[PDB]
């Protein structure tokens, strides 16, 4: 699974993910990454997602719209709610992975629960931060 | 807020100890320059929406990624693909599942989004609303990579 | 306990001036008689998940109804039903989408929650799932009705 | 589209829809209905919904799940996140439908912006209630 989520200069947020799935999947088998709310999602009055790992979970608990519905209902930060979802929630319920999130106010986060996350981030105008392990 | 991508190309046991930097320095090089494309598409007044749609096409024609080119095999040794996008100006989002012969997803997403009263299409219909508007047929044979194949052998190995 | 069943047959579809008394006593008939079914599940200690399974196969079943018998028809005259079916306990869930040869989708999306490892299957591989479980294939046609078909032709 | 949701006298929530979707789709439509927290959702920790209406609109507002966020991130009651979602948020969005939901406390609430709703509810052990039209 592969995506992105951006804050533009006109100050409009985006999100996309695209996969092939899980290894070994039945045929027909629907994860979260096509599914809005679980594996993508985005709104310019909360946050932009996108969403990685044990797709039935992320499904089972909407992973992504939780992002935005704990920073608009519960007032968390965007730092705040991925760790609630990414650390806690996700582990919980027997799933792991990450999502990559930015909010309506510029600020980044890449919360993952596993060894590695593929993943980088950077500013218009400035260098980029790439990464694949913790810390 | 000052304009920002962020990217990913999947979570898991990417173990440390088995790699080494030479394919480590493959995976941050493939990141470094689809991130940098989407920052300067930022900087050049592109639309958040033109800007993940194309970092995402970008990973997905990378066979190093699980997406387009790369997909995973399911138990029959085929590929389906599934995608979404979602535009937080008007809350519109566009999604496909379960489809074979797109070579990019996302953008047949974009197309569901636009072109479409609707949010997601799957399968054959999917891809034939696809086709349509410009997408052409390939052979879902095209995703396919040694790598990809060989983690589906490892799987079910475990599993015996 | 304090037990208790609501269910719904769909909205948006209904106009006043476009029905009948009599298609309205129907519709109250069904409701009536599923709801019921539902409540005394409900008294008998059935589960939730029971009790909204078998109330959502029994409105499939009734052709008053778009869901399985009685469904509506997509712009090639054919049908592609979906279903989802969630356990409040264990946030268990289980969906198909696009099915043709299945009857009572929310029996086949039971079978995703409890016989697969996954939440949500489509199209032929969600009926050659259902097939190999013991499920029954069955021809799209058993859904057709003359009060959908019409209503494709007004849609037109 | 049709749908049920219950409380049963364990205290335990589930929900569940089934349709033939919107005449005249393109073949390989989904609507709301398979998906979780758009069309279907329950949690014993707030509520069981099950949806109906104009598909598109609900899951792009993600409109079970959010009924389930108001309340229990919220603080929201019942009436209260049914009142905001079904006559506020999906209006606003050009979405028109309604849904049903019974909360962990035996609350039920059959919110409709439409003309009709076909829909029945009653306690076990009581005489159930029907209607179609606004009441
Ligand atoms: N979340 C993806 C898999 C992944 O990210 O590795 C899916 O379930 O399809
Ligand atoms: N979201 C609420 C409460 C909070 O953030 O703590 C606010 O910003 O006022
Ligand atoms: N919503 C963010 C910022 C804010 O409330 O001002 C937070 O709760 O931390
Ligand atoms: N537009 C590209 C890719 C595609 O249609 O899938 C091509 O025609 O080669
Ligand atoms: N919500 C259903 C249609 C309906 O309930 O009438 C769908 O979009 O498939
Ligand atoms: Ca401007
Ligand atoms: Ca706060
Ligand atoms: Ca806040
Ligand atoms: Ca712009
Ligand atoms: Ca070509
Ligand atoms: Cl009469
Ligand atoms: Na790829
Ligand atoms: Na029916």
């Amino acid at each position: 699974t592969v995506g992105a989520v951006a804050l533009d200069l006109d100050g409009n947020l985006a999100a996309a993910t695209s996969t092939g799935g899980m290894t070994n999947k039945l045929p027909g088998r629907v994860g979260d990454s096509p599914l809005v709310g679980a594996g993508c999602y985005a709104n310019n009055a909360s946050v932009a997602v996108s969403c990685t790992g044990t797709g039935e979970v992320f499904i089972r608990a909407l992973a992504a719209y939780d992002i935005a519905a704990l920073m608009d209902y519960g007032g968390l930060s965007l730092a705040e709610a991925c760790e609630r979802v990414v650390m806690e929630k996700l582990p919980a319920l027997g799933g792991s992975g990450g999502l990559i999130a930015i909010d309506h106010e510029g600020n980044v986060a890449l919360p993952f629960n596993t060894e590695g996350m593929y993943r980088a981030w950077g500013y218009a105008g400035d260098t980029p931060t790439t990464g694949i392990y913790r810390e | 807020g000052k304009a920002v991508i962020a990217i990913h190309g999947g979570a898991g046991a990417i173990s440390r100890a088995q790699m080494s930097l030479q394919q480590e320095l493959r995976y941050i090089e493939a990141l470094s320059a689809i991130v940098e494309t989407g920052q300067k598409m930022l900087e050049a007044g592109e639309s958040a929406l033109d800007v993940v749609t194309e970092a995402v096409r970008l990973l997905e024609e990378c066979p190093l990624f699980n997406a387009g080119i790369g997909a995973v095999f399911t138990r029959d040794e085929t590929h389906e693909l599934d995608a979404c996008v979602m535009d937080g100006n008007t809350l519109k989002a566009g999604a496909v599942a379960g489809v074979s012969h797109l070579r990019n997803p996302v953008l047949a997403a974009r197309l569901v989004m636009e072109q479409s009263p609707h949010v997601m299409m799957i399968g054959e219909g999917a891809e034939n609303f696809a086709f349509a508007r410009g997408m052409e047929r390939v052979s879902p044979e095209i995703f396919s990579t040694s790598l990809r194949y060989e983690q589906l052998l490892a799987a079910r190995k475990e599993g015996a």
